[PDB]
């Protein structure tokens, strides 16, 4: 029995703070992403490809603190981090402190699959990703 | 912080986690998200886990791998392992948040000790469930 | 890679690890050394561990925490836990290296699967032991 | 009370080394473990003992940490360190630092003076400089042995 779960963060979310219309934007986004993942699993896509695409869609969604809609540092910059792990091979990839990669989970998959390392950080991670044809973006794209 | 865990039709587990991190963080600060066994872990023999919450505590408690070790070595169920880590060990170290986990038998858990966790899950060919608040 | 583990007169365990990484590494690569549970771990309930060797495998296997978990949850002795991680699980993932570990009872292990590991240990008020080769 | 230390695992071959070359390593290991044994005997904390042992292994150019660090593909040094207290389960770590003489001291600083376990790169360095730790040139780490490797 194939199955997916997702999250968009845990914290002090208060009913008194939010309208039903505000809640439904989060419920709609969560439902669309988990449905995409359910459809990929049903069609026989790998767990690895499913968690990658789900987290890529949570990055793209401005409601969640990852990729577009990332919080700001003390210096009003964005520094993004991501990790992916394959339970079959126990391979993993991760990036931390990246600012010029649109989808950190894609950079993490690239570290997993195209490097001898589990983790790369900062400009080194970025330069490695660019050398393998991932696009350079401005960290301005994450700001909402 | 965002995350996903999946069990595929071949019996493979995977996990992924992504974040912009702690709001107003010191430049160069690193939380649990990119650290295998802290914010993200998957092993076909046990469980796939994605974590969200107080980064320094999820690292110190190795929250994601701890679920796996409690099941694999401890013989705890996913539900027992999730309770132990999220409701007992994490708060004992001053940590708040939650995690999603799927075991090799397709059990799903979405424990959290906070007011909310944006979450959804579904079996393939079934209807999704979504949540924000407790219960 | 260098490291130290100690048990003090108060019964406290601690660990530390430091490295320059692997010769000719890709700039921005990160191995097990700075990752809690991978290259470094200490917990008064179990063990203090410092690890050296193939960084990506020590991370994937969470070698340092796995010693602790194998003892705490698995009921393995420090010697059994060290054998399992260093001689069985790390090579199974293509990993070579070793670790130093002290448990809360003052047992010491210095397992390694390589040709050598620069190592030394000693009880307080006693004479040190040193090693390079098997 | 007891200390163990290591200076790295790998393909160390006796056919390649003289006894005099080996004894340099044995002397350095023996002096560091002895310092740690004397600290433990004086009632120093396990945390302070592992910190000092690793600081001395960083200082010792024979070992791949601090002075005597290996080179990256770009002939630079990128150093990493972690420290963990088994009593409090507090930890500190730095990765990808080039301008801090003793990474294990920067890791202790992250543990004690930051809300984080880990800091990386220039951010870790700026954190440490802002708290009075000195900036060095990564030239101080370079040896002929590691370059020839
Ligand atoms: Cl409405
Ligand atoms: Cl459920
Ligand atoms: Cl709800
Ligand atoms: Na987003
Ligand atoms: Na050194």
């Amino acid at each position: 029995k194939a199955v997916i779960a997702i999250h968009g963060g845990a914290g002090a979310i208060s009913r008194a703070q939010m309208s039903l219309q505000q809640e439904l934007r989060y419920i709609e986004a969560l439902s669309a992403i988990v449905e995409t993942g359910q459809k990929m699993l049903e069609a026989g896509e790998s767990a690895l490809d499913v968690v990658t695409e789900a987290v890529r869609l949570l990055e793209e969604c401005p409601l969640f603190n990852a990729g577009i809609g990332a919080v700001f540092t003390r210096d009003e910059t964005h520094e993004l981090d991501a990790c992916v792990m394959d339970g079959n091979t126990l391979k993993a990839g991760a990036v931390a402190g990246v600012s010029h990669l649109r989808n950190p989970v894609l950079a993490a998959r690239l570290v997993m699959e195209q490097s001898p390392h589990v983790m790369m950080i900062g400009e080194g991670a970025e330069n490695f990703a660019f050398a393998r044809g991932m696009e350079r973006v401005s960290p301005e794209i994450f700001s909402t | 912080t965002v995350g996903a865990v999946a069990l595929d039709l071949d019996g493979n587990l995977a996990a992924a986690t992504s974040t912009g991190g702690m709001t107003n963080k010191l430049p160069g600060a690193v939380g649990s998200t990119p650290l295998v066994g802290a914010g993200c872990y998957a092993n076909n023999a046990s469980v796939a886990v994605s974590c969200t919450g107080t980064g320094e505590v999820f690292i110190r408690a190795l929250a994601a791998y701890d679920i796996a070790a409690l099941m694999d070595y401890g013989g705890l169920s996913l539900a027992e392992a999730c309770e132990r880590v999220v409701m007992e060990k994490l708060p004992a170290l001053g940590g708040s948040g939650g995690l999603i986990a799927i075991d090799h038998e397709g059990n799903v858990a979405l424990p959290f000790n906070t007011e909310g966790m944006y979450r959804a899950w579904g079996y393939a060919g079934d209807t999704p469930t979504t949540g924000i608040y407790r219960e």
